[PDB]
């Protein structure tokens, strides 16, 4: 069966670990752990088909700064994840963007820029519409607001990026 | 000070060590986020002078010892 390259991207703290556990192993992990490396994979069914996913969960250090290409070489497709609840956490995507788009030498890129702690909305400093814009800006990229939390748009994160390989 | 463990289904983690834990310690939430149960598993020190041949550990080895080395997780 096919396998899928996954790699999830942004600052520290926005949740790309949360959601990457959260839609591999189904539970919810409240404290912070920083991660330095670890990897993860799925069997998944996609529309109705056989897929394998390997995601990759990054670090926001100085080495996975200095690896981050070959990440990106090897990766299929990428979720670029902020959190509604950290300005700067959304303003650091940019540069990843660009940089993919480099890497693989092509504007068609599987990627979907992520929203996430879509629950927490009284903390909100990010606006939904101020994320659409920027996914806008980047060629009309596909766009969410996630909850690892609530479990809201969990798995259509993982789910669209095997579509967009898939095209 | 990490110790890079790789795990069953192809997966691997790299975890921190602080002086005084024990290597089930210094693994255990990366266990448990995978459904790992270290009763069901054995540990072993990748043994690279020896063509990689594993040295199974005990899970209350002491981590600091560790630092550097690089463990596989394998089912019993
Ligand atoms: N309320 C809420 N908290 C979240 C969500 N995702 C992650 N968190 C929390 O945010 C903190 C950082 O999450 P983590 O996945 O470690 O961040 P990472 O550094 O991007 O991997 C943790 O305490 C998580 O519990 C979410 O969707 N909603
Ligand atoms: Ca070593
Ligand atoms: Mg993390």
């Amino acid at each position: 069966m096919r396998e899928y390259k996954l790699v999830v991207l942004g600052s520290g703290g926005v949740g790309k670990s949360a959601l990457t556990v959260q839609f591999v192993q189904g539970i919810f992990v409240d404290e912070y752990d920083p991660t330095i490396e670890d990897s993860y994979r799925k069997q998944v069914e996609v529309d109705c088909q056989q897929c394998m996913l390997e995601i990759l969960d990054t670090a926001g250090t100085e080495q996975f700064t200095a690896m981050r290409d070959l990440y990106m070489k090897n990766g299929q497709g990428f979720a670029l994840v902020y959190s509604i609840t950290a300005q700067s956490t959304f303003n650091d995507l940019q540069d990843l963007r660009e940089q993919i788009l480099r890497v693989k030498d092509t504007e068609d890129v599987p990627m979907i820029l992520v929203g996430n702690k879509c629950d927490l909305e009284d903390e909100r400093v990010v606006g939904k519409e101020q994320g659409q814009n920027l996914a806008r800006q980047w060629c009309n990229c596909a766009f969410l607001e996630s909850s690892a939390k609530s479990k809201i748009n969990v798995n259509e994160i993982f789910y669209d990026l095997v579509r967009q390989i898939n095209r | 000070n990490t110790i890079r463990v790789f795990l069953p289904n192809k997966q691997r983690t790299v975890v921190r060590v602080r002086n005084g834990m024990s290597l089930h310690d210094c693994l255990m939430k990366k266990l448990k986020v995978r459904g790992l149960q270290p009763e069901c598993c054995a540990v072993f020190r990748l043994l690279h002078e020896h063509k990689g041949k594993k040295a199974r550990l005990d899970w209350n080895t002491d981590a600091a010892s560790l630092i550097g080395e690089e463990l596989q997780v394998d089912f019993l």
